[PDB]
């Protein structure tokens, strides 16, 4: 399951977390996740176990013991836990919640308590960690993006256009670019002043992409740092070049007739290691595998009873 | 045939609208403003243009848009920009002129006419003449008029008219005579040429037919000299009476200008200039005034103003204030007043007494502005307080009567009090302190009281605000002698009527701990007893059966006092409200809720001390012996069991066992099962089993609950109908029905466990709001109101509610339509759960999708569609819509101000005969519903989709939004009256219990609630610092009520998709 070279996980309103075999479309194992939908999936950098942030809990199933149930659960946090993020070195977990708090969790200890809390006014939609491991980017529902320095505990904030909520942020492997995506449907890019070690790490506004008319749901950089992916509520995942900031490939589930009323939002996406492919999660019960250059649907992962909102994708050696 | 023409329109408009539904096209959009026009619905059509703009910038030129939107002042400056950037363009100039003739801009219209006379176009040359005649007519220049008239064809209504005017100046009366009749027939036949599809030209036909008949009086005003006063009267009276926007009145006066010059008219033009300001044409009003002064648009700005015509100056100055220059305006007033008292004290040699008094009345109306402006420029502080009080007292002197003057002085004094009370709360946040405060407050309190009193007596009918204000100072001032004397003086002076408005407020303080306050109240209530007993019994009866000792005690003393002059009325009303309480919750119904509550405390809380407190009243309640056949037939089938269930319960009280207590609960669960089975069988109650004393009643002198008012013959309870339907619900209300001494029937809803006192103060607030809308011209023009109903509290538990006839809940109308059309009632519901089984736990983003999914897979007509099938015709259908649309927007705005939560499909209903909407169930008031823990309402008022959809297409732009700012407009103006009422039940002692419910001293909470309301009435309800104007705030609210992000979060019961 986590023993296979590729890990592909899918979760939604149907109370399961299903694991797929990338190259075929056969579903390996399914786990029970009851009482809640799943808001975010993330496989720990250690490839040992996966995190399922849900409603007032973050249950974590095991990718090694290939069978049981939640190794760890984390409770006593009210309202949804929306984003999960990990620190390369095993033992840190970051979360953003509807409870206005960015939280750091010690994975190598006990306590349903968390090592730290960062309080903001207004719910946090996404939490993402700068590659340098020292700064956490936190985007809330008010439209502020807080950069939180995990050392100096010095909080610094930034609002783009916002009176509008920012839906997700991301920062590329090479730490050269930061992206934020909001409910208007705009995608902001910043240039990253590499402070790092006695840190300055400042942000310089480069572009505002008019990505979508409807909600923009998640943005993600390719490992490459070549491309930028924008999933949204217009049943679309748009892939943009980082040199150009132009549209390179569009993926869509737009039915085929104006009187269909849709069926399916583009909830999540994940690039392959080579940045040659992209995985897609949709409310039409299917995860999908796309070829980034042609935009050809190279696979369809069918299994989920109800909708899909979560992806996890992993390539490591 | 006339009311038969509109039917075809109404019907085609239905299909036309049903067509727009399928696809919005400029083809339909054209034929829509047209048909909504023939139907003489100006605003609904104006809505169609609003949509036409925001979707099709395609009939183009933003200047052509402002012109069709009758925003001439905007289109002019848009045509300048369109001409200065472009070229000559024969079309752009015609509009540039049409703006000028609408704006009464003859100066520029004549210049633009002559200075541009190449006009190689012949149609451009033909139109040109019509306008340049009126422009020349306004500018005097009669030679220019005839030149341009000799170009206007005599085949046009216009060409025939302008000759009649030229003849009247040149004294050719027979020519003028014939030209009128020929212009009439060229207009009569023109009203058949475009028979239906015309501009405000069908309403401007009134403007031309009005002028033609007026021009026939200007004719009467040339040779035979008798009617000068008779004509000037009809001219003057049919002007205060007439309501025609600025533009028409210009022309209307231009006809009168042929005879009576402005300097002789004076009052005529000032009333006109007065309207130009109030409507918003200050640049025009100024010119009107400059003309009357015979002196500069004060080009000599540093100089003092001409005192030659005292009234004109006052006008000029108030125009200057409403204009830009308002430190300048204030300044000219200080001096004008000073010049005015001199021109009085000195210039008045007795033989001038009319001039003296009118000079004294103008001064009063000057001072009132002076104080008004001082407060505006400076605010309230240690410097302005004695200055404005100076101005007002000075205004109080020069008019003696006049409501505004005394009123303003009272309020200023009352706010002088508030300024310092609130300044001392400021100090105490961080001995000789209270002493000076005592002297400070006693200083402003007494005159305030006095002021409010002489203000009230000048308000007869409409004085709720001032009446309430008296009570604030009264109740609020634990009485130091001075205050009390003024209060006693007033009560003596002021009419007894006044107080009826305010009875629930007075009664809410019978048991006032303050000794001097109480006495006056009691004495006042007893006098209100001697006259108008009736407006007292019901409320006093309720008060007299109160657990709070001092209340019911003091309440009785008055009832005793009332038997000395009205005994059997007290006696009847006593018993009638007694029996109604018995009927409301029967013996078994009290046990059913009492056995539930008892099993919660014991079998789920380990509480027996609280459980005994639930049961012991129910046992003691029956101990008094059965008094009705229903109470006895219960007493057999259940009584003995319960009597011995207490036996075991009191074996445990002393033994402290647990097996004693288990026998009791063995018996208790037994009777529970028995009653529970009989409860769905409770669908009716016969009076002869339930309350015989009521079946006994015939021809009482007791008035039918909440039907008493002076002015109107007392309708008394003649007979109570023997059967009450039991509305099956969780509280099983009753549908009691009484028969009236007039003959009519009066149906009520006898509720059992709902404190109706809040609902009452609301219906009161509504009353006030209704008066305010009946007094704003536009609101009266559109019939804007709130259907209210009668609310007669019977205890803290129960009370009666007026049954509004012809009504069904929004929920009812749907359930029937859905079942008729074979649609599953809760289908949106079932859709949501199928998609997301854990819907309630999703993130906002996740929720919105699921919500949108449900909407996209269900019909949004229903309401719209059943209202069409309901209608017996289509002009009935159309009117019922126009009614509905308005009545709803009314309650949207008002509800918001009240903070009226919980507006789900069973809490509002529709009158199936007018269409007008009606609100019931006023539990959640003020943010309350939004503030709550579980499922907080984000919405301000229900503007659900099927509501939006039942309106005209172009809904929110049309009738609704317009009605929204009209209503909201009224509210913000009379914000003090609205706040008097609301303050009067937020700080009300007995009614504060609905705000300590934020748990599932209070002084602080009550303050916020009231600020929150003021914010809403001063446009600070959104951003803290911006003071948003009406249309913005309204737009902001409609947005908030429509947001999918707000509606998806609503508790599912609220049916956010209906
Ligand atoms: N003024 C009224 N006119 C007509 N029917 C009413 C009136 N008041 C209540 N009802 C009826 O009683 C039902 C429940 O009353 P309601 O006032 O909503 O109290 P609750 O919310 O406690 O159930 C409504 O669905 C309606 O049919
Ligand atoms: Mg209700
Ligand atoms: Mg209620």
């Amino acid at each position: 399951v986590g023993s296979d070279p590729v890990i592909l996980a899918t979760a939604g309103y149907d109370h399961t977390v299903r694991f797929w075999q990338a190259h075929s479309g056969i579903c390996t194992r399914t786990v029970q996740h009851q009482d809640s939908q799943v808001n975010a999936l993330e496989v720990t950098p250690d490839r040992s176990m996966i995190a399922a942030a849900g409603y007032q809990h973050i249950r974590m199933y095991d990718l090694n013991s290939n069978n049981p149930n939640p190794i760890i659960s984390y409770d006593g946090v009210n309202k949804n836990i929306a984003s999960v993020g990990f620190h390369e070195d095993g033992r840190w977990m970051y979360t953003g919640g509807e409870d206005c708090t960015a939280r750091i969790w010690d994975l190598r200890s006990r306590n349903l308590q968390c090592q730290r809390i960062f309080q903001v006014n207004a719910p946090i939609n996404c939490v993402c960690l700068h590659p340098n491991q020292a700064e956490l980017i936190v985007g809330d529902q008010s439209g502020a993006i807080h950069i939180w320095d995990l050392k100096t505990d010095h909080n610094e904030q930034l609002i783009p256009e916002p009176e509008v909520s920012i839906t997700s942020a991301h920062i590329d492997p090479d730490a050269s670019y930061m992206a934020a995506v909001n409910s208007t449907g705009n995608c902001y890019v910043w240039n990253l002043t590499g402070g790092i070690g006695d840190e300055v790490t400042q942000l310089i506004p480069k572009t505002k992409i008019p990505a979508h008319t409807r909600y923009a749901l998640q943005c993600r950089f390719s490992p490459d740092s070549t491309l930028l992916a924008t999933c949204s509520a217009d049943q679309t995942c748009k892939i943009w070049r980082t040199s150009n900031f132009s549209l390179m490939t569009e993926l869509s589930i737009k039915s085929g007739n104006p009187g269909e009323s849709s069926r399916g939002w583009m909830w999540g996406c994940a690039f392959s290691g080579d940045s040659q492919y992209i995985v897609t999660a949709s409310s039409d019960n299917l995860a999908r595998l796309w070829c980034v250059e042609t935009g050809e649907i190279k696979r369809e992962y069918g299994g989920h009873q109800k909708a899909v909102v979560c992806l996890a994708f992993n390539d490591s050696v | 045939e006339r009311a038969a023409k509109c039917r075809a329109y109404a019907k085609a408009l239905h299909y036309k609208e049903l067509e727009f539904q399928k696809g919005p096209t400029p083809a339909i959009l054209e034929s829509l403003i047209s048909i909504n026009n023939k139907l003489q619905q100006p605003e609904a059509a104006a809505g169609v243009l609003e949509y036409a703009m925001k979707h099709f910038g395609e009939l183009e030129i933003q200047a052509t848009w402002y012109e069709k939107l009758h925003e001439w002042e905007d289109a002019l400056v848009a045509y300048d920009k369109k001409m200065d950037t472009n070229k000559d363009d024969p079309e752009l100039m015609l509009g540039r002129m049409r703006c000028l003739e609408a704006l009464g801009e003859w100066g520029q219209l004549h210049q633009q006419c002559c200075e541009k006379w190449t006009l190689v176009n012949d149609e451009t040359q033909a139109k040109m003449a019509r306008m340049a005649a009126a422009a020349a007519w306004g500018l005097g220049q009669w030679d220019s008029m005839e030149e341009y008239t000799c170009m206007i064809p005599r085949d046009t209504h216009d060409g025939a008219f302008y000759r009649a005017v030229l003849a009247l100046h040149q004294d050719l009366f027979s020519l003028a005579q014939q030209c009128i009749d020929k212009a009439r027939d060229l207009l009569d036949a023109e009203l058949t040429a475009m028979a239906g599809e015309s501009y405000s030209r069908a309403y401007g036909a009134m403007v031309s037919c009005h002028m033609l008949s007026e021009l026939e009086e200007v004719i009467q005003y040339k040779l035979v000299p008798e009617r000068r006063e008779i004509i000037r009267q009809i001219w003057w009276e049919r002007l205060q009476g007439c309501q025609r926007i600025v533009e028409d009145w210009q022309k209307i006066l231009m006809v009168r200008s042929l005879v009576v010059s402005p300097h002789e008219d004076m009052r005529t033009w000032l009333k006109y200039a007065s309207l130009c300001g109030k409507s918003g044409r200050l640049a025009l009003a100024h010119k009107t005034l400059v003309l009357l002064l015979g002196v500069d648009p004060s080009r000599q700005l540093d100089h003092p103003l001409p005192t030659v015509h005292p009234q004109v100056t006052y006008a000029y100055m108030k125009n200057m204030w409403k204009s830009a220059r308002k430190i300048d305006a204030f300044q000219h007033m200080q001096h004008f007043v000073q010049t005015m008292q001199q021109q009085a004290q000195h210039a008045i040699a007795t033989e001038d007494q009319q001039h003296k008094q009118e000079l004294h009345k103008l001064m009063a109306r000057c001072f009132l502005k002076l104080g008004e402006w001082q407060l505006n420029l400076q605010g309230i502080n240690e410097s302005t307080i004695p200055k404005v009080l100076q101005y007002y007292s000075a205004a109080t002197e020069h008019d003696r009567s006049w409501y505004k003057a005394w009123h303003a002085w009272a309020v200023m004094n009352f706010e002088a009090v508030l300024h310092y009370k609130h300044q001392n709360q400021a100090r105490d946040e961080k001995k000789k302190v209270t002493e000076d405060l005592s002297k400070t407050l006693l200083m402003y309190t007494v005159p305030a009281v006095q002021g409010f009193f002489r203000s009230i007596s000048l308000s007869r009918g409409n004085n709720l605000q001032d009446t309430l204000r008296v009570l604030t100072l009264w109740f609020d001032y634990g009485h130091w002698p001075d205050v009390n004397e003024a209060l006693v003086e007033g009560v003596k002076a002021i009419q007894i009527d006044t107080w009826l408005q305010v009875i629930p407020q007075l009664i809410a303080r019978i048991d006032t701990p303050r000794p001097l306050v109480g006495r006056l109240i009691h004495q006042l209530l007893t006098d209100i007893g001697r006259y108008h007993p009736q407006a007292l019994i019901y409320p006093l009866t309720v008060a007299s059966k109160s657990t709070t000792t001092a209340r019911h005690n003091a309440a009785n003393k008055i009832l005793k006092n009332m038997c000395e002059h009205s005994n059997t009325l007290v006696q009847q009303a006593m018993m009638v409200s007694e029996e109604l309480i018995r009927v409301a919750i029967l013996w078994h119904e009290m046990w059913h809720e009492g056995l539930e509550e008892a099993s919660r405390l014991y079998f789920g809380e380990r509480n027996v001390k609280g459980m005994f407190e639930v049961l012991e009243p129910l046992h003691a309640m029956m101990e008094r012996g059965p008094q009705t056949l229903k109470e006895t037939s219960f007493n057999q089938a259940y009584g003995r069991d319960l009597m011995e269930a207490q036996e075991w319960c009191r074996k445990y009280m002393k033994s402290g066992n647990v097996k004693d207590l288990t026998q009791a609960w063995d018996l208790y669960y037994h009777v529970f099962r028995r009653i529970s089975k009989q409860l769905p069988q409770l669908t009716s109650l016969e009076l002869q089993y339930v309350s015989p004393k009521l079946l006994m009643c015939r021809d009482l002198e007791l008035a039918v609950p909440g039907t008493y008012d002076p002015n109107q013959p007392i309708i008394r309870i003649q007979s109570i109908a023997p059967s009450l339907q039991v509305i099956t619900s969780k509280q099983r209300p009753r549908k009691l029905t009484l028969m009236g001494s007039n003959g009519h029937e009066f149906v009520f809803l006898l509720k059992g466990h709902e404190d109706l006192r809040q609902d009452e103060r609301v219906m009161q607030l509504f009353g006030l709001v209704n008066t305010l809308l009946a007094n704003d011209p536009t609101s009266l023009r559109k019939n804007l109101s709130i259907q209210r109903y009668a609310v007669i509290p019977l205890s803290t538990n129960s009370g009666l509610i007026g049954w509004v006839p012809h009504c069904d809940t929004l929920h009812a109308l749907i359930r029937d339509y859905r079942e008729k059309k074979k649609i599953l009632l809760n289908i949106e519901h079932r859709i949501m759960l199928r998609m997301a089984p854990d819907y309630d736990h999703l993130t906002l983003m996740q929720k919105v999708e699921v919500f949108e999914h449900a909407v996209n897979n269900t019909a949004g007509d229903d309401l719209a569609k059943l209202l069409w099938l309901k209608s017996p015709s289509s002009e009935v259908w159309f009117d019922r819509r126009t009614n509905y649309t308005r009545s709803l927007a009314v309650m949207s705005m008002v509800g918001y101000i009240l903070g009226l939560g919980d507006r789900h499909p069973s809490n509002l209903m529709l009158d199936r005969l007018s269409g007008k909407i009606l609100h019931i169930d006023f539990g959640d008031c003020f943010e309350v519903a939004m503030t709550r823990e579980k499922f907080p309402e984000k919405i301000p008022f229900r503007l659900t989709r099927m509501l939006t959809n039942a309106m005209e297409v172009t809904g929110l732009d049309g009738n609704y939004r317009i009605t929204c700012h009209t209503v909201m407009e009224v509210l913000r103006e009379h914000k003090d009256s609205v706040m008097a009422v609301l303050e009067a039940f937020v700080y009300d002692p007995l009614l504060n219990w609905r705000l300590m419910d934020t748990n599932t001293a209070l002084n602080k909470k009550a303050i916020q609630i009231i600020n929150r309301v003021r914010d809403k009435l001063t446009g600070r309800d959104f951003s803290h610092d911006d003071t948003l104007d009406v249309p913005t705030q309204v737009e902001l609210l409609i947005k908030q009520a429509t947001s999918h992000e707000n509606l998806c979060q609503c508790y599912i019961g609220w049916c956010p998709f209906w």
